[PDB]
């Protein structure tokens, strides 16, 4: 049943309110958090992520965190800022300058406590919490290391609820500074142990879609968190309409999951936009599969998929959408490892989102995915290899030797993605 | 007079049930109130129909049933929906959390916590039988509580009503309505377990399900509204011998009797003709002859194996509406001159027949037309193994790489739990095997 | 692309059917255990005929008909034989033969025996016809193609398969003479390349030697041995509406006796062919039985008979 | 082809047709149960550790 929601720093907080509003206008709820849609379907799993409060009001199950204010101010004045709890805002005054460190250690541990006082008031009154997603990028130092200090202190005293990100993977193309890999490599050792599900979006990515695709010459933030937001509509569909497949949280996690540290998934979307023609079966099914549109820059023809989960959305013939997601598999079945059987599964949903008919959201676990951490890997070494920037970590407490086992840790990801695909 | 309990667990048990109480009704006479006007003895009875239905000193006739699921949203609608008057409160059970397609979770975690509750339960309904036959279970192989849950409740029933029968419809998975990838474990797991507890299983295979509707009521993309109305029909033939007047297959003992002469090959194959489309304008209609060769087409078959190449063990044909035995042994007889049925050695090449004189029933606005006469063979035959080695093969590629066995071992079952299983299929399949080749 | 996978590695008529389907263009082979084939080229011991046919969206079809092994070993065909009505212990063109588990001259054979004192026992045929010039015994091998739909396809190219060897009533010892395999032959090679003649001039040897013809004298009884012995196992073995679809080539082996009367002798369920025949059967095979239910983007008399009675 | 057993009755009719002749205890169970339930408990205090550490 019920889903709490957690954005940090800016990058979480940022895409984070984008999911609110874009789910909020799917399910009628207005910026002051009244219904006023015009179906059933939108108010009967409401409760994942609404709480009911007085006036037939719905408020978001959803708490607010930064080390610095300026988001946040920014959340509260956007489009739907009045509709978040007001004591669900914990944000400190010092912000985490870029660095893992302060997040994790220093500046994030003297805030986490009050960010658990809201999440146990939360949880304390949901029916039956199946757990917890969280909306953050790997390359700060708030969302990185403040959120994975969350998630491994959330995971302490709910030792058995599901424990899902969103999580933003930095790139060079989108880049505010040198020491994100230093940021990611920490950060994917923590989500590595102490997550069921990650969701890797990487800006890599949504870069090349922006600029390749959409044919945006200059790509803002907002360009990349259109994708984002659509992708996570998208992802979140199964959880939050009625339907047989992969309803909640766990269900997805034991579909998904064949070991269990291999949960990085590779998201896609069709279509891709930033349009009035009329997009075809075939042609969704064509464009969910294709490399151009995969949220993490990783060749799908370069390992194979593990486990998929496909959701099409709109009004449109199940049978039509049985026989392409047959034919995709029949025609490109070395793709999908063959010691997995019938592993992939397709959820449709009438309601498509808003401004499409037609719409299907693909999660990939593929073996490719190693690609994104090779990537963050070479970059990491590149520096740490002369101890660069290392100053800002060290000042903070932290020894060399916690970076030498994050990198070791996330090559051992690496390897053990490249075993499943040879075997 | 000998009662029969239904119970049924998970989603596809329940709402499986939830279409077969809705055709008893109609079958019986019941209206959805519970009231029952042609029934003359106000507040009990020992006829035919009281096997499945207890009655009130007010009239209501209320189904020997108890549902059972680990989280409430299926069993919420029968609380809401038509029927909801013909149940009370106490024979519907929920949990607020499911077993996520786990076998462990619904055997070991969650099972261990509503396990005394559901007994509790079914011992109510058990004090108001005068003489418990024993049990009728409906359930998923495929699902965390069909699979786990059902194996716990079978060997505890085993445990608190030793003497009785325990007979399953039991729904095998198929992938194009399939909700889990490790739903092949769970049905090894759930089949290993439940094994010795079952006297007599009917297996139905989806897939099969859902071809019959494509192929015969025309059905585009079968939802499991319609597969559960034909599934209803088929388990309605099976049970009429308990609920109406008859001299076959009586009580739930005799299912065993006249089905299984070796107790682990206890899973009959059952086959129904005609299925016929309520859409179709013009209907010629089928004879005793045709609708009885229709039970030797794999088509019509609950599970979709060729019984040429198998041996039968058991026959017996279920016929409902205007047929004549005249017209039963003569359909036969150029039946055998035309077909490969072989039986075993140790027993007579034979069939028990059973004919109810009233036509099916059909759920008015359904799929299925309404025809003038109807049969469901059951059949033991070795060709069911086909099922049982389709889905160990599946079973054998996933457990080489222990693909998802983490979160078995996660809810503290031990990973042996799984090649233990395995090995009582590989001897089920060799047993077959000696038997049929 | 039509998909495909091979599971015997030693069948030389399936390794050229699997070079032609790759050399359409529209065939792709995938790896042994990939389930989501069109077509099983399979193994010929417990091919898994219970996991055909249950792959949503691929239409499956597999080389081999489950149950036709009762026609294809020797004992299993003497009981089919004796048995079915429709053959009968009276059946005039199959030897007298007895299932035995542990002139009068008899073969003992299921490592081969030829004696008249004393597994199937058969009646050894004392009168074959000889080939002159040499004196000689031979066999005759014909290819039979049943499709998905059950046709009969008898491939038009038979082959006699010869003794090099004068044959030698007082003494069925020395085998040489008395046994026609290619393996027991390797005189060899003499009258004939690789003690094989073929049909253009085995029916100018009958059209001079015995002024008849080959379809005539021999090839009629042919087809309706074939016909007699396939439409008899029709019921047990069909795949019409079943989930899968089979198809399967025989290797049918005759004995021509000194009145032109032809027995039968074996029924092989997996047999090769004359290399000089390779090429056009398996493209053939490709015509017939597989681009017919796979259709992409005649060298067989077709058996049939409905005679009104 | 030999028809024994034909019994009849208003609602239908049976009859039979030959064409040829010729546990573990409560105890166990609780025992299995919380065995399981002591192994996650055990995983459980392993994480603990873990995160205590
Ligand atoms: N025929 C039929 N099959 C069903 C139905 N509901 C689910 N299934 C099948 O049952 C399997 C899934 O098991 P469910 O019964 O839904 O699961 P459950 O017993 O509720 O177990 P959890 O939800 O894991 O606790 C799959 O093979 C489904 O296709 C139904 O109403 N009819
Ligand atoms: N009843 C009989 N009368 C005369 N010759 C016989 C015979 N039975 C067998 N033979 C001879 O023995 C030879 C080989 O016998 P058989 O047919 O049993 O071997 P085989 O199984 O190897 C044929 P294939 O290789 O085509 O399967 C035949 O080609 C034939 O010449
Ligand atoms: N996709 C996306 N990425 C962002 C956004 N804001 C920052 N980033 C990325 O997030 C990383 C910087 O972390 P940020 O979230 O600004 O730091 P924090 O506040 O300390 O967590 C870099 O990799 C940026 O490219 C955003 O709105 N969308
Ligand atoms: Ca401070
Ligand atoms: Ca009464
Ligand atoms: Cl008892
Ligand atoms: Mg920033
Ligand atoms: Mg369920």
């Amino acid at each position: 049943r019920e889903i709490v929601h957690i954005q940090a720093g800016q990058c979480g907080n940022q895409i984070g309110a984008k999911f609110w509003e874009v789910i909020s206008d799917e399910h009628g709820i207005d910026p002051t958090g009244s219904y006023h849609g015009d179906s059933d379907l939108q108010l009967e799993r409401i409760n994942v992520y609404y709480n009911e409060a007085a006036g037939n009001k719905y408020v978001p199950r959803a708490i607010l965190v930064d080390l610095e204010p300026g988001t946040m101010d920014s959340v509260r004045s956007g489009p739907f800022g009045q509709i978040f709890r007001p004591d669900n805002f914990v944000f400190g005054q010092s912000g985490a300058g870029n660095n893992w460190a302060k997040g994790h250690y220093t500046e994030g541990a003297e805030l986490v406590d009050s960010v658990l006082d809201v999440v146990r008031k939360e949880s304390e009154s949901c029916d039956c919490l199946q757990g917890f997603q969280l909306t953050h990028s790997l390359g700060g130092g708030t969302g990185s290391g403040m959120g994975t200090l969350l998630i491994s202190k959330i995971r302490e005293e709910y030792p058995d609820r599901i424990m899902n990100t969103f999580s933003v993977v930095p790139s060079p193309k989108v880049s505010d500074t040198v020491v994100e890999p230093y940021n990611a490599t920490l950060s994917v050792h923590q989500l590595v142990e102490n997550t069921d599900e990650t969701y890797c979006i990487d800006n890599e990515a949504l870069y090349d879609i922006c600029f390749r695709t959409l044919k945006l010459t200059t790509p803002t933030y907002g360009d990349l968190n259109h994708l984002v937001s659509a992708t996570m509509s998208g992802v979140t569909t199964c959880l939050r309409f009625p339907g047989q497949l992969n309803a909640d949280l766990r269900k997805l996690a034991v579909n998904m999951v064949p070991f269990p540290r291999l949960h990085f998934f590779m998201p896609g979307f069709a279509p891709l936009t930033s349009q009035y023609r009329a997009l075809t079966v075939p042609e969704l099914t064509q464009q969910m599969f294709d490399a151009k549109n995969m949220m993490a820059a990783c060749d799908p023809r370069h390992g194979r998929y593990l486990t998929v989960a496909a959701v099409f959305r709109g009004r449109m013939s199940m049978k039509e959408v049985d026989e392409q997601m047959l034919n995709v598999q029949n025609k490109n079945s070395s793709y999908f490892v063959e010691w997995i059987p019938n592993n992939v599964k397709t959820a449709v949903c009438d309601i498509p989102p808003r401004g499409l008919k037609m719409s299907a959201t693909f999660i990939g676990n593929s073996t490719a995915i190693q690609e994104l951490f090779k990537r963050i890997s070479e970059q990491f070494t590149a520096m740490f290899r002369r101890k660069a920037f290392l100053h800002w970590y060290t000042g903070e407490g932290m020894d060399e030797m916690e970076f030498t086992e994050a990198e070791s840790n996330m090559n051992d990801l690496v390897s053990e993605y490249q075993q499943y695909q040879d075997a | 007079m000998r009662e029969c309990i239904s119970i049924h667990v998970g989603q596809a048990g329940v709402q499986i049930g939830n279409a077969c109480w809705e055709l008893y009704c109609l079958e019986h006479g019941i209206q959805p109130d519970g009231q029952m006007p042609s029934d003359k003895t106000i507040g009990g009875g020992d006829d035919s129909f009281n096997t499945f239905f207890s009655e009130t000193g007010a009239g209501k006739h209320v189904p020997r049933a108890v549902f059972v699921d680990l989280e409430p949203t299926v069993i919420d609608e029968v609380r809401t929906g038509t029927y909801r008057q013909l149940f009370h409160p106490e024979q519907l059970i929920t949990g607020k959390e499911d077993a996520a397609n786990n076998y462990a979770r619904g055997h070991y975690t969650i099972g261990k916590e509503i396990i005394d509750l559901v007994l509790d339960r079914i011992r109510k309904l058990a004090d108001q039988c005068t003489g418990l036959q024993g049990f009728l279970v409906f359930h998923s192989f495929g699902g965390g509580t069909g699979s786990g849950f059902t194996s716990l409740l079978m060997e505890r029933l085993s445990v608190d009503y030793g003497k009785k029968s325990k007979l399953e419809f039991s729904i095998y998975p198929a992938p194009q309505v399939s909700t889990a990838v490790v739903e092949p474990y769970n049905s090894i797991l759930t089949t290993h377990t439940t094994l010795e507890h079952s006297d007599c299983a009917f297996m139905v295979d989806n897939e099969a399900i859902y071809d019959i509707c494509r192929r015969n009521l025309d059905i585009e993309r079968p939802t499991y509204t319609n597969l559960n109305r034909l599934i209803s029909q088929i388990v309605s033939s099976i049970t009429a011998s308990l609920r109406f007047d008859g001299a076959l297959n009586v009580d739930l003992t005799e299912f065993q009797t006249n089905l299984v002469p070796y107790p682990r090959i206890h899973f009959p194959l059952a086959t129904y003709a005609p299925v016929i489309s309520a859409e179709k304008a013009y209907h010629e209609q089928l004879s005793v002859a045709e609708i009885t060769n229709a039970c030797f087409e794999p088509a019509n078959q609950m599970v979709k194996c060729d019984p040429r190449h198998g041996k039968y063990m058991a026959c017996c044909l279920l016929y409902r509406g205007d047929v004549v035995p005249k017209d039963v042994n003569a359909a036969i007889a150029t039946i055998k001159t035309k077909r490969s049925i072989q039986f075993v050695d140790w027993c007579p090449t034979g069939f028990k027949v059973g004919i109810n004189y009233q036509p099916p029933t059909v759920v008015p606005g359904g799929d299925l037309a309404k025809v003038q006469r109807a049969v469901c063979m059951l059949s033991n035959t070795t060709a069911i193994a086909e099922a049982w080695a389709r889905l160990d093969h599946k079973f054998d590629l996933m457990y080489a790489k222990r693909a998802f066995v983490h979160w078995y071992v996660g809810e503290g079952m031990e990973e042996g739990e799984f090649s233990e299983a395995r090995e009582d299929m590989a001897a089920l399949e060799k047993d077959y095997e000696e038997v049929g080749v | 692309m039509y998909t495909f996978v091979v599971r015997d590695e030693n069948s030389s008529v399936y390794a050229e059917v699997s070079r032609l389907l790759l050399a359409t263009g529209q065939w792709k082979r995938l790896r042994k255990d990939n389930p989501r084939f069109n077509l099983m080229l399979g193994e010929r011991n417990r091919l898994p005929f219970g996991r055909l046919g249950h792959e949503p969206g691929l239409v499956q079809l597999v080389n081999y008909y489950r149950g036709a092994d009762k026609l294809c070993r020797k004992a299993s065909l003497v009981k089919l034989i004796k048995t079915s009505p429709e053959l009968s212990e009276s059946c005039t063109w199959f030897p007298e033969s007895y299932v035995i588990y542990p002139g009068n001259v008899w073969i003992a054979k299921s490592g081969i025996l030829i004696s008249s004192e004393a597994h199937v026992i058969q009646k050894y045929l004392e009168k074959p016809l000889l080939l002159e010039p040499g004196h000689r015994k031979f066999d005759i091998r014909s290819w039979v193609l049943v499709d998905h739909l059950y046709n009969i396809y008898l491939y038009r190219e038979g082959v006699l398969r010869t003794s090099s060897e004068p044959y030698n009533s007082a003494n069925f010892q020395d085998k040489t003479c008395h046994l026609t395999n290619h393996c027991i032959q390797k005189n060899y090679g003499r009258y004939e390349e690789g003690n094989e003649m073929f049909f253009e001039e085995f029916n100018q040897y009958l059209m001079d030697a015995l002024n008849t013809t080959l379809e005539n004298s021999i090839l009629l009884q042919i087809k309706h041995i074939i016909r007699s012995c396939l439409m008899c196992i029709e019921p047990a073995i069909s795949t019409k509406h079943l989930h899968y679809q089979s198809f399967q080539l025989f290797g049918f082996d005759f004995m021509v006796d000194e009145e032109l009367k032809v027995w039968l002798i074996e029924v092989n369920g997996a047999p090769a062919c004359a290399q000089k025949l390779y090429a056009e059967l398996c493209q053939g095979i490709v015509d017939v039985a597989i681009s017919s239910v796979f259709p992409l983007a005649s060298i067989f008399i077709k058996l049939h008979h409905h005679h009104h009675h | 082809m030999e028809v024994i057993e034909l019994n009849k009755c208003t609602s239908g009719q049976s009859f039979e047709v030959i064409l040829k002749p010729p546990d573990p205890s409560l105890e166990e169970i609780q025992k299995k149960l919380e065995a399981a339930e002591e192994r996650r408990k055990y995983q459980e205090a392993e994480l603990l550790k873990h995160l205590a550490e």
